[PDB]
RNA sequence: AAUUCUUGGACCGGCGCAAGACGGACCAGAGCGAAAGCAUUUGCCAAGAAUGUUUUCAUUAAUCAAGAACGAAAGUCGGAGGUUCGAAGACGAUCAGAUACCGUCGUAGUUCCGACCAUAAACGAUGCCGACCGGCGAUGCGGCGGCGUUAUUCCCAUGACCCGCCGGGCAGCUUCCGGGAAACCAAAGUCUUUGGGUUCCGGGGGGAGUAUGGUUGCAAAGCUGAAACUUAAAGGAAUUGA
């Protein structure tokens, strides 16, 4: 189930048995890393980066076209923006739910809903302080939480 | 009002509801010609224009969800104007207006890919309007009054892909695109056209060099096919030497020599080899064998036309030159041919061959 | 969340059992499992299996005989010393004649009579008779 | 049913099970070799694909996206490719 | 029936004016929300489940002393407002008596803004997360596939029906799954064949949620919470009588 709801959602991706490139695709190894680097260097996270390829040229996974994932191809370049692309995504939420409650005084509803969002940044916030992501002193405080984007 | 800070960056976010489901496709060229009559200032309403308004003709061409159904005459018009003020800011302004370092700025945006595929987005607008026009052409009642009302745009066209010709910063090698679209226009223009203008013979008449400026486009096949023939035997593809070749044939045939276009037909020796080619090419392919059969009893050669118009006369099923035919077998793929059908005042008449056969023999 | 995956793989086996299937599909197959399901097999509480290899945790299809009652785990996994063997399976197990306690020794995942056998202690993982 | 072949299903049943609760999963989904009325050059397009394909240079749009599979445009054929 | 109103024209009928409450019928064993709760139109602002996915990160998770957000109704303090209804109270009847039921008035209050209080039969009287174990018909949202009907008449294509399939949700019917003291419950099942993870909490009935100490609140009161003493039953489901 949910972390922060009471849904027990079953809707995600089905990777098929065979990992083998199909015959079809001609773009190479390097060809797609030179598609990542140009996409990137646009302006445009990891994930954006994944559909545009599958969408558009035809790419079913990037593990298996290339042997790396698309943060590993992009970190390894020096083109992996500094915090990470679903932290990013938390805080420039909880930074749009805080903007609308400084207005909306007596909406109690987002008060209730920018706690569980916060919850959420330090729980995974933690989780990459440990794993060496971020530094020991990486702090989420809505006071300068903006200076993020 | 920006040094496009905020132009780039708003042509980007009214540019992107492009083609998804709920954007309603009418209020879009709108927020387009919002930035040009609000851009007033230069390289800022001036000059970077070339870009808002390729994005204003795209997105009025998607008017229309479907590519099966034609324009209307309002946005058709509308296109006609939008296409030729571009051509007339381009002409007198000698840049590439999609990169290519010229000073600074407002051009030079090498940083996506390369200017030429998009520096080429000119031609596949004008190109997309003469696929267009033909819709606009097949999709009228023939015999009635809308229909010459709308071939009062035929003249409109022809004015544009020869502006668009006019416009040689190619890169015949690739330009090549728009001669086989210039030749598709002028290749059955008929002898009134071609004759009169030299057969009012040269004196103090015309010749003078105000008046010899339309007698240029009958020796234009041979000007511009000579090109486009003899460049894709080293060039790759096979449609853009051989639609080229027969508007040549059938350009030399209903006013010129028998002997000169039937040297030409057996060059290609197409009698045995198109064979594989896809049917938008065997439908002019008809077009122009008719022809020949046409001026060769015209000439009064009235048995080599006899042996030639056979078996398109032979069989019920001669209509590959004019609109679709017969009854069932297909309806999945009879709907695929009422867009191949060739327009109306291109047919060759039928009661007028029916009436070649049955006098040669 | 699925924190012992041999208890569920047990129970789905004892409910499919119980309901009188001929065979049964366990979910997230481990080494602990295959390790336990042959040692009911050498036994012959079920027949043959085979372990759908997926590129995931894998799948087992169990070929069910009836002549199994009961298969339990015991969470947590106690030390269970060889002096103890006796009093685990005087109160686990039906009688001193059939049922077995499969414990995880130092020499691998086999029963109480082998334990006794090779002098090792080890620790409890479930029970089948 | 107390017997069923659990190992050998038929194509029908495991065709229709959710695509996760199949014996080994695998997606309902597929790339399509998809053409213009116009032009000769193909485009692979995704099933499912969730943005909007241009043709090269922009000469048109192929799909749009919707809730499930994306709708391409009236007057493009389409060979959905196989492996 | 009376208290009340009315020839300083009540009640009834017409045309307007203002006020402050409230959103009928459509409205459903329908929907959304963490629970309290939520219904005229339109606009703006941020949020959210489910579905779809050959996108991305790679164990980041489940439950939780301490601590924290919200919390019907009533109630307290301050400002604005006061249509209806109406604790208190003023009567009029009935009655043996009525300090009530019934009836005419009626202050606080009911409504809005800002501070408190933190409780309800706050109920599914039923903690949360995960797996497994019968069938049927519908239903709400998303997807997917298919004769045919109807509108866009040009019907590509969308919308309204029709027939099935998949996943989440509110429920229903049915049976010797099984359980249970039973009433009954596909969960309240997989429990002497007793062990998936974890929080809270009960120990005969009273005395008593009382005394006392602490803490919170302006007050009302909230949270924590005994003892002496008394007692053989109190109680739950179902049966047969009256």
């Amino acid at each position: 189930g949910r972390m922060h709801a009471p849904g027990k959602g079953l809707s995600q991706s089905a990777l098929p048995y065979r990992r083998s490139v199909p015959t079809w695709l001609k773009l190479t190894s390097d060809d797609v890393k030179e598609q990542i680097y140009k996409l990137a260097k646009k302006g445009l996270t990891p994930s954006q980066i994944g559909v545009i390829l599958r969408d558009s040229h035809g790419v079913a996974q990037v593990r298996f076209v290339t042997g790396n994932k698309i943060l590993r191809i992009l970190k390894s370049k020096g083109l992996a923006p500094d915090l990470p692309e679903d932290l990013y995504h938390l805080i420039k939420k909880a930074v749009a739910v805080r903007k609308h409650l400084e207005r909306n005084r007596k909406d109690k509803d987002a008060k209730f809903r920018l706690i569980l969002i916060e919850s959420r940044i330090h729980r995974l916030a933690r989780y990459y302080k440990t794993k060496r992501v971020l530094p020991p002193n990486w702090k989420y405080e809505s006071s300068t939480a903006s200076a993020l984007v | 009002e920006i040094t496009h800070a905020v132009v780039i960056k708003k042509l980007n976010e009214i540019l992107q509801a492009r083609g998804k489901k709920g954007t309603d496709r009418a209020a879009q060229i709108e927020l387009l010609q919002l930035l040009v009559q609000i851009a007033s200032e230069n390289n800022l309403g001036e000059g970077v224009i070339v870009k808002i308004k390729f994005n204003i003709i795209a997105s009025l061409y998607d008017y229309n969800p479907n590519l099966a159904t034609y324009m209307k005459p309002e946005m058709w018009q509308k296109c006609l104007d939008c296409i030729n003020e571009l051509m007339d800011i381009l002409f007198a302004n000698p840049n590439i207006f999609v990169g290519e370092n010229i000073l600074e700025e407002s051009e030079n945006l090498q940083n996506v890919d390369q200017p030429l595929r998009v520096r080429g987005c000119i031609l596949t607008l004008v190109e997309r309007m003469d696929e267009e026009f033909t819709k606009i052409m097949q999709n009228t009642d023939p015999h009635s009054q809308e229909y010459v009302e709308h071939l009062k745009d035929e003249a409109q066209v022809c004015a544009i892909i020869e502006r668009v010709q006019r416009y040689l910063e190619e890169k015949t090698e690739e330009i090549c695109r728009v001669y086989l679209r210039r030749i598709l226009h002028t290749y059955y223009k008929f002898d009134y056209k071609a004759h009169q203008r030299q057969l009012t013979p040269p004196e103090g008449s015309s010749k003078s060099e105000q008046d010899q400026a339309e007698n240029e486009g009958e020796d234009s096949a041979v000007l511009m096919e000579r090109l486009c023939k003899y460049i894709y035997a080293k060039d790759r593809t096979d449609r853009i030497r051989t639609c080229a070749i027969l508007c040549h044939i059938y350009h030399h045939a209903l006013h010129s020599r028998w002997y000169q276009a039937r040297d030409l037909m057996l060059m290609s020796h197409l009698q045995d080899n198109i064979q594989h080619a896809d049917p938008p090419v065997q439908i002019l392919y008809n077009r122009t064998m008719v022809q020949l059969g046409i001026c060769a009893f015209r000439q009064g050669l009235t048995k080599d036309a006899h042996n030639a118009l056979l078996d398109i006369q032979s069989s019920g099923r001669a209509k590959e030159l004019l609109g679709q035919g017969l009854l069932l077998r297909s309806l999945q793929e009879r709907n695929q041919e009422q867009e191949k059908v060739e327009r109306r005042r291109q047919e060759p008449f039928h009661l007028h061959i029916n009436l070649e056969l049955l006098e040669c023999v | 969340v699925r924190m012992n995956v041999l208890a569920d793989a047990l129970k789905s086996i004892n409910n499919a059992e119980k309901r009188g299937k001929r065979q049964v599909l366990i979910r997230p197959c481990s080494k602990v499992i295959v390790r336990f399901l042959t040692v009911m097999m050498k036994h012959g509480y079920i027949g043959e299996f085979e372990i759908i290899d997926d590129h995931r945790a894998g799948k087992i299809v169990v070929n069910l005989t009836g002549r199994l009652n009961k298969c339990g785990v015991i969470s947590p996994r106690f030390d269970v010393q060889l002096k103890d063997l006796e009093k685990w399976q005087n109160n686990l197990l039906p009688s001193r004649q059939f049922g077995f306690i499969v414990l995880t020794t130092s020499a691998g995942i086999m029963d109480h009579e082998e334990a006794r056998r090779k002098h090792t202690g080890g620790k409890i993982l479930g029970f089948f008779f | 049913p107390l017997a069923k072949d659990l190992l050998h299903p038929s194509p029908e049943e495991e065709k229709r099970k959710h695509k996760k609760k199949r014996l080994v999963q695998s997606p309902n989904s597929y790339f399509m070799d998809v053409k213009c009325p116009g032009c000769y050059k193909i485009t692979t397009v995704f099933s499912h694909a969730q943005t909007v394909v241009l043709c090269v240079g922009c000469s048109t749009v192929l799909c749009q996206p919707t809730g499930g599979k994306a709708r391409l445009t009236e007057g493009c054929s389409f060979r959905r490719k196989q492996h």
